[PDB]
């Protein structure tokens, strides 16, 4: 909504964009990278726990 | 999306449409022409 | 009235330039989607950051 206000200035608004997808490829990078790898090392304590 | 649920650009919008017509509708400016007029006269305003 | 109409045509200049300014904007902001969607396409297809 602040691309149409009335004394926004576009750079700025463009500049803000830049910064806001790059915190959301950030955040969802951290969630996923997590997920699988931490579930892999529980995995393995899995198959641990399946040989007992 | 971004602007079928927007109610600060609807309200400009309207602001803007309404000094518009304030402009057309007033004693000063009763000479103009039709919205669609193509005056084949001017030759680069055709070609525009 | 037709004699004098120079007095008139600083309304509608102001007008005129008053509208090209909003259409900067508007086509400034679709830009701005085409960019989005574009990094999203990024993302979707595979991983590569």
């Amino acid at each position: 909504e602040q691309y149409c206000a009335p004394d926004t200035d576009i750079r700025g608004v463009d500049a803000q964009i830049k910064n806001y997808l790059d915190q959301i490829k950030m955040a969802r990078a951290k969630f996923g990278l997590e997920n699988k790898y931490s579930l892999k090392e529980r995995l393995s304590t899995l198959t641990k726990e399946l040989n007992h | 999306v971004y602007m079928k649920h927007s109610n600060a650009m609807k309200m400009d919008r309207n602001e803007f449409w309404a000094n518009l017509q304030n402009i057309k509708e007033s004693d000063d400016y009763t000479l103009r022409p039709t919205i669609m007029d193509i005056s084949l006269s001017n030759t680069t305003c055709l070609y525009k | 009235k037709l004699e004098n109409l120079k007095d008139k045509l600083p309304d509608i200049k102001s007008i005129h330039s008053k509208l090209l300014l909003r259409i900067g904007k508007l086509q400034g902001l679709y830009d701005s989607v085409q960019v989005i969607n574009r990094e999203v396409e990024g993302l979707s297809e595979g991983r590569t950051s």
